[PDB]
């Protein structure tokens, strides 16, 4: 039992020589998280909209929820979001949004 | 300094000539001696034949072998 | 015999048809636009020269990437490839680094060992002792 | 391996929050690998035009 | 014995196995690799090979293309023989340097011999009125690699 | 790199000298007959 | 702050640039190597 | 149809309407088969089957033309009929929980065994690509798989 | 110039030369004059090698047309849809075969740049990489300063 780097990431490394000297076999099978390793999924499922009045009012309590904001804050919240600039959130004008190309090209 | 490289065959870098160790090439290779390297040539198996002309090479090691890449 | 140029028009075309997509004045008077499109061709032979170095570099980055993440650094990593045989260039070490990482740590395995194995051979100082990936292989 | 297209690229290119304790740490040593993380040069995917990076907290 | 800062090198020390039990243990794995090889446990491979100077890391069913002309027509079958890395899923052969012809066979089928698009190289010197302007056209040929195949002859 | 071990191991300095990875033929047909030699 | 005066390598007063370990070694390894190529030069 | 466009069977079909609507590129290009079929051999036509229409599948995904809705309750009747209890989903790896682009990975645990695991922007979505992975590993079409086998028997 | 120019990757149609070979040459029709003075290379290629060519490759329909044109032309139609017209014009029989020749050996794609020199469909064999592929995972999943 020797590896020099550890069997703890991914794989399970064992090289070795061909008794010829020309070629290195290295068997590698994939490693599997064991189950101590994990913790279970977290659920969360709450509904405080919910009135025992009207619950047809009650399902839109839960949908009516809108909200508005200028350029300035609006920018600067999804910057703080998205842990980005605030330059990048900023329109462009007709010179780059005509030269873009209509389609790119794909792979795979 | 120029003249002597270009008389001693040497226009491209980094690609061996064989030349004689007589002193009349000695006093040349001499002169330029700071700008090359200066190997002995050594043959383990033996000049090589006419048959052998096609089969030859020249190990980096400063040895030419006859037999190169035997079928 | 006066002779004019008829053709003018597809001499002048020939030029403009490289340089439409330029910013200002450049993509439309002629004058400015060929002195654009001689600094677009220049600039792009001297790009096309320096791709190769570019990528080489990248390939560079990733390998070393994938081998800091193994607890190997590139120059040894390079060398303990080097010494056993495995001629792979950087453009093929970077695609198994992002497509195979099991291959690529099973190639960090065997350059760490041949680093060891060089180490003990000259801690040791013996010519008797030689190690198992250590041996040379000659032409066949 | 078998995954389906836009979870793979999300795999691939997801974001890393790192912990650097800074007690009795020279401060270039430190940030040398903050850089280094920040920067993305430890992904063998890494890009200078691609947004790979990812966050480091250094306490 | 003293412990000071400087009176061991700052790394772990190494051990290596026995040489006895290293080639031992080099012929379980060996064996091992071949008896998966010979039951053909294996899915799909990978190889990388050197052809037209340069090296490619090629699977079936591949595309490639070189920029340089080969002396074959179109739909030839062609067997590349430097092959450098074959790599499967649970294994993987390293050649010192190159792999046995015998041991692993990679084909490719020609598809297209065809030009490159017009490459433009331009010299250009300030004020000297030197200007120099050449278009190149590189025959190009495609090959699709078909299939990779090993065979179980590794001892 | 690895220049200087190749020298001491005999081989090229550069892979690409005189090396199996060069001499051999880098191709050949899939009946077996062998290729057109190389220019190079 | 720190002017050079005149041309930075021609003047009475020039860089003052030094020599490295990297030059050293290779000045070292030229000398080797003509030293071997005198030493082929001999007999 | 895209079959049949490159091949050039549309320029060759004697209909009106030169697009050809795609039932009318069909009928013709099936027909081409059914001919060939009456002409040469049943071998030969599965040959020919085999090289202008599984060619098509080449780097394809199972699900990408499948389209199932309840990936994880086909894997648990899978399980079932493969006599296996049931598959239980647990959080292996993650990078973010409050952040606004958090990743996830879950796997699943068959008598505390990993069968499959699958990354996703939210847990639900990589539950459901756990359960779409675990169910290709089952039915072995799997990235790692053999590649089809283009010969002559 | 790629800034310049369109771009594609490196594509085959109907995945051509995995199951069987197919030329994607579909037609030839050349446009030549009997009495134009640089129509001589196409007469003469239609009297020597036209016929031969049209033997080695008999999946490609050759259509000569001799009219009143003073530059001759050959229109290379694809399996694609794709139509590549080349002249003729003041060339000699060698020319024009290795013309030809190029023409039944193009796949019919367009001459753009192609942006890799090579397409393989799934490389991610055996897996692809990940952050997640390397990092050891720890009892319990716990994060570094978490407490159970
Ligand atoms: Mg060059
Ligand atoms: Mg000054
Ligand atoms: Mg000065």
């Amino acid at each position: 039992t020797y590896s020099s780097l550890p069997d703890d990431y991914n794989c399970k490394v064992e090289l070795a020589l061909t008794s010829d000297g020309r070629t290195i076999v290295c068997y590698h099978p994939s490693v599997d998280i064991p189950y101590e390793h994990t913790k279970p999924i977290p659920r969360p499922d709450p509904v405080h909209n919910i009135e025992e009045t009207h619950d047809l009012v009650l399902k839109t309590r839960l949908e009516e929820k809108g909200e508005h904001l200028e350029q300035g804050p609006m920018i600067e919240q999804l910057s703080k979001m998205f842990f980005t600039t605030k330059h990048r959130w900023y329109p462009r004008g007709q010179y780059h949004r005509r030269r873009r190309k209509p389609n790119p090209p794909k792979d795979r | 300094e120029k003249d002597i490289i270009k008389m001693l065959g040497l226009e491209k870098a980094h690609t061996p000539q064989v030349h004689k160790n007589i002193p009349s090439v000695n006093a040349k290779l001499k002169v330029v001696k700071h700008l090359i390297r200066i190997k002995p040539l050594k043959l383990p198996q033996g000049l090589p034949t006419e048959e052998d002309m096609a089969n030859t090479c020249l190990k980096s090691n400063g040895e030419l072998v006859v037999r190169w890449l035997l079928n | 015999l006066r002779s004019r140029v008829t053709d003018r028009y597809w001499r002048v075309q020939e030029v403009l048809k490289h340089a439409r997509h330029f910013r200002g004045r450049k993509n439309r008077c002629y004058r400015l636009a060929v002195r654009a499109v001689t600094r677009a061709f220049v600039k792009c032979t001297r790009a096309r020269r320096l791709k190769k170095r570019s990528l080489r570099t990248l390939w560079i980055n990733r390998i070393t990437a994938a081998s800091q993440e193994h607890g190997l650094k590139y120059p040894a990593f390079i060398i303990n490839l080097i010494k056993c045989q495995v001629e792979l260039n950087r453009k093929v070490l970077a695609d198994l680094a992002i497509y195979e990482p099991k291959t690529f740590k099973s190639l960090a395995a065997l350059a760490k060992r041949r680093r060891e194995e060089g180490f003990a051979a000259a801690l040791g100082d013996g010519k008797e002792p030689d190690g198992i990936f250590s041996r040379v292989v000659q032409h066949r | 391996s078998s995954f389906s297209k836009a979870p793979q690229q999300w795999a691939t290119f997801a974001r890393v929050w790192y912990l650097l304790d800074g007690k009795m740490q020279p401060p270039g040593k430190l940030a040398a690998m903050a850089s280094v993380k920040l920067q993305g040069l430890h992904k063998p995917v890494y890009h200078q035009l691609s947004d790979c990076g990812d966050h480091v907290v250094i306490m | 014995v003293p412990k000071t800062s400087l009176g061991s090198p700052p790394w772990p020390d190494i051990v290596l196995p026995d040489p006895v039990e290293e080639t031992r243990h080099h012929a379980e794995v060996v064996g091992q690799v071949n008896e998966l090889i010979a039951a053909g446990r294996y899915g799909r491979l990978f190889a990388v090979v050197h052809f037209a100077g340069h090296q490619w890391k090629v699977t079936a069913e591949d595309l490639i293309l070189i920029e340089n002309e080969l002396d074959v027509a179109c739909g030839e079958r062609i067997r590349l023989e430097k092959v450098l890395l074959v790599g499967a899923d649970n294994f993987t052969l390293l050649g010192k340097p190159l792999l046995g012809k015998e041991l692993v066979r990679v084909e490719a089928t020609v598809i297209e011999k065809t030009e490159s698009w017009p490459k433009i190289n331009m010299k250009f010197q300030k004020r000297k009125n030197y200007q120099r302007k050449r278009i190149t056209v590189n025959p190009q040929t495609v090959l699709r690699i078909n299939s990779i195949e090993i065979a179980p002859c590794l001892c | 790199a690895g220049s200087q071990w190749r020298l001491q191991q005999g081989f090229a300095a550069n892979p690409s000298g005189y090396g199996p990875l060069t001499e051999l033929p880098d191709w050949s047909y899939a009946d077996g007959r062998p290729a057109p030699p190389m220019k190079g | 702050r720190n002017r050079i005066p005149g041309r930075q390598w021609i003047g009475k007063h020039r860089r003052p640039r030094p020599v490295s370990a990297q030059a050293k070694q290779n000045m070292i390894r030229r000398l080797e190597t003509e030293a071997e190529n005198q030493y082929w030069l001999s007999r | 149809c895209h079959v049949a466009r490159n091949l050039a069977v549309e320029q060759l079909a004697l209909s009106a309407e030169f697009p050809v609507p795609p039932p009318v590129l069909r009928q013709t290009f099936f027909a081409v088969i059914g001919a060939l079929l009456q002409s040469s051999g049943p071998e030969r036509t599965a040959l020919f089957i085999r090289d202008f229409l599984i060619t098509q599948m080449t780097g394809k995904e199972l699900f990408e033309m499948w389209t199932i809705t309840n990936p994880m309750g086909l894997l648990v009747e899978e399980l079932k009929k493969r006599k296996i209890s049931a598959p239980e989903s647990r959080l292996t790896r993650q990078s973010g929980s409050t952040t606004a682009l958090p990743v996830y990975f879950v796997g699943l645990y068959c008598d505390r065994k990993l069968i499959a695991e699958g990354p996703g922007e939210t847990v639900l979505v990589a539950e459901e690509e756990a359960a779409r992975v675990a169910l290709r590993k089952l039915f072995g079409f799997t990235e790692n798989r053999r590649p089809w086998d283009y010969s002559k028997p | 110039t790629a800034r310049g120019t369109a771009s594609r990757f490196l594509t085959s149609v109907l995945h051509n030369g995995l199951g069987r070979y197919v030329q994607q040459l579909q037609r030839l029709s050349f446009s030549l004059s009997r009495d134009a003075p640089s129509s001589r290379g196409a007469r003469e290629f239609v009297e020597r090698e036209v016929t031969d060519f049209a033997r080695r490759n008999p999946g490609v329909v050759i259509y000569v047309n001799p009219r009143p044109c003073c530059v001759p032309r050959v229109v290379a139609e694809y399996l694609n849809g794709a139509v590549r017209e080349e002249s003729i014009h003041c060339k000699s029989v060698e020319e024009i075969a290795a013309l030809v020749q190029k023409l039944a050996d193009q796949s019919g794609l367009d001459v753009i740049r192609i942006r890799k020199p090579f397409h393989t469909d799934s490389p991610s064999i055996q897996g692809q990489w990940h952050p997640f592929t390397n990092k050891p995972t720890t009892l319990g999943g716990l994060r570094p300063r978490e407490v159970q």
